[PDB]
């Protein structure tokens, strides 16, 4: 309140919290310390530098699959004498 | 009472040339112009004494800069950039801030040509490419076994021979196999296709980071940069960002200070030139610690080399300080808000910063990817 | 006092919120995220930031 | 790596017909032939697959350009320059507008250097 005998009091109080580093440290503690997301958020090292696995190990997949599929085939091809 | 410090306050082309409050254009003197619009007074416009900031000494404990010439009553007002502390309250009033500002990092813009022999492999992966062999001998092994021909009939066997025809897939196209084969038709069938999406999409992707130059490398994160140190970083030799670091609570700016206590080379600068040289001579193995108000107009200037990295770390603001019981205190630290919420205050600051900075946009579209 | 803000009314012109209650002397100090205004600084006296 | 036994004329003919088809094959059938092939066909893949990709972009970024037909987006580039007269209503008229557009015109030929305005229209 205006000429009330608080203001110059807490008007250096916050001063001397904000230099202290209290003030930050009151945010980071009720604002990163009490989050549920602790760590950084869905961030990866960068955003898609090159090419994922699972976007060729599909490829991989039905090599795999073909290849067992030509094993089959020669299990079936050696059998007939 | 002002300091000329760029830009805050600059002298003109022609100082010689007439007399008074002409001399001077900055941003201060525009907000100076502005507080006697909305106040109402004749000021006149005086320079520090030997260029000192709000600064009280410790053998004599003399107040020396724009806070002494408040006190001992040689000024009447100091509308500067003067850091709003605990220890210039105590002495002189201050006005509400006109502009917020914190101690950020200043690198060495990244260049994005990579050319060498460890970027070929980069469109693909690590993994695919360590990946692609290990399907190319699991294309080998079942050519050891489908490689089954017709005999009257417990066989003769394949040693030697069968990884000589195996080898030859990795050459051509695939395949290989046996003449009248039926088992090998189909295991070449599926390597063809699996070889044909494999580079296809090496050449889409290289084509796609031929267009596409982005190569956005730096951490942006103090706190990995702290975690690394081939990429060093310093603060000056004295003043409140090497004082923030020493007495600071939390501990990413404690290991930081160790870091930089513990440096050698030395990290730590007498002058801020002396850190944006070695920032710019570094080719990004240097960052340096300043305050964003400086970071932010070193950006903005030739040769366009320094970037302003990440975000500030503490909250301190520039006021206009008043002597206590003066007149003018209240006024202006009201006249600071009205001109804060009508928005003068950030259009002074983007005339300033970015209108008149060398560092323009640059054409919008252009070819520069030859 | 409901949940208000420092905010002074447009039809009559009543100061409600934090501001209102030290206006009135009901409070003596309002330690609140309070963004410091101009029409808040006329009546009431604000703090650093 | 062929019949080397000691002009041969044998291994001078075989060696451009790898260097455009794909393999190393040719009569003789050598292990030895198939790594030298074997690299080859790796590295000349790579080749034509990065000259593929850039030949992608420039035919890309050819037909990325602006040819701007709006003035805003002239005053949006500095290459292609562009001024009025130095007395005349035009000028007047960028002076005293209230538009953004023609505002931002209006400073880019103020803080011209060359100067951008000229005497006559020839
Ligand atoms: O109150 C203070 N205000 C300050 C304001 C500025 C500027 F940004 F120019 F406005 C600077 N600089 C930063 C860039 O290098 C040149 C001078 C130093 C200041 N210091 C000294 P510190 O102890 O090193 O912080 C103060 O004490
Ligand atoms: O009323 C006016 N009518 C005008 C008519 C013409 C023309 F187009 F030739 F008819 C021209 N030119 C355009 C090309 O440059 C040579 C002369 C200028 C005119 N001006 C001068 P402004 O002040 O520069 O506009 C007037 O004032
Ligand atoms: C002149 N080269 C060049 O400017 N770069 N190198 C290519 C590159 C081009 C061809 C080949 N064969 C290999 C690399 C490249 C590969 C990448 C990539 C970005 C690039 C562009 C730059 C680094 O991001 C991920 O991968």
């Amino acid at each position: 309140p205006k000429g009330s005998s608080l203001g110059t009091p807490v008007n250096l109080a916050v001063l001397k919290l904000s230099e202290q580093g209290l003030l930050d440290k009151l945010k980071n503690k009720w604002w990163y310390d009490k989050g549920e997301c602790g760590a950084k958020d869905s961030g990866s090292k960068e955003k898609t530098s090159a090419l994922s696995l699972s976007n060729v190990a599909g490829v991989f997949y039905i090599l795999v699959g073909g290849l067992g599929l030509a094993m089959l085939v020669a299990l079936i091809e050696f059998c007939y004498k | 009472t002002t300091i000329l410090e760029s830009p805050y306050v600059m002298m003109k082309a022609n100082h010689a040339a007439l007399a008074g409050n002409e001399r001077y254009e900055g941003y201060c003197v525009d907000l100076a112009a502005e507080i006697a619009k909305h106040c109402g007074f004749k000021y006149k416009l005086t320079i520090v004494g030997d260029g000192k900031y709000g600064a009280r000494d410790a053998d004599t404990k003399i107040w020396n800069g724009m806070v002494g010439e408040l006190v001992y009553g040689k000024a009447d007002i100091a509308i500067a950039p003067l850091t709003i502390t605990l220890v210039r309250e105590e002495v002189i009033d201050f006005s509400k801030p006109f502009m917020s500002l914190g101690i950020s990092i200043m690198i060495k813009k990244p260049q994005k040509s990579k050319p060498g022999v460890f970027s070929f492999l980069d469109p693909l992966a690590y993994e695919i490419w360590m990946c692609i062999v290990f399907a190319y001998i699991g294309v080998s092994v079942v050519l050891f076994l489908v490689s089954r021909f017709s005999p009257y009939e417990t066989n003769e066997f394949a040693i030697f021979q069968s990884a000589w025809f195996s080898l030859g897939a990795f050459m051509q196209q695939g395949a290989d196999i046996s003449p009248r084969s039926l088992s090998g038709r189909i295991v070449g069938g599926v390597w063809w296709f699996f070889t044909l999406i494999i580079i296809s999409s090496y050449t889409a992707n290289l084509a796609a980071f031929l267009t596409v130059e982005r190569m956005v490398s730096p951490i942006e994160s103090a706190e990995d940069l702290s975690k690394q140190t081939e990429i060093a970083y310093g603060t000056l030799d004295s003043g409140s960002t090497k004082e923030f670091f020493r007495r600071s609570k939390i501990a990413v700016f404690d290991k930081m200070w160790t870091y930089m206590r513990s440096a050698e080379p030395s990290v730590f600068v007498r002058t801020t030139a002396e850190g944006v040289a070695r920032v710019r001579k570094s080719k990004g193995k240097y960052a340096y610690l300043l305050e964003s108000t400086m970071n932010e107009y070193i950006e903005q200037r030739k040769p366009c080399d320094t970037m302003k990295v990440g975000g500030n770390l503490d909250s301190k603001g520039y006021g206009i300080a008043t002597p206590k019981g003066s007149s003018l205190g209240t006024p202006v630290n009201l006249a600071v808000l009205k001109l804060s919420e009508q928005g003068l205050l950030d259009k002074l600051k983007n005339k300033w910063w970015y209108d008149k900075g060398e560092c323009g946009a640059k054409d919008s579209g252009s070819k520069e990817k030859t």
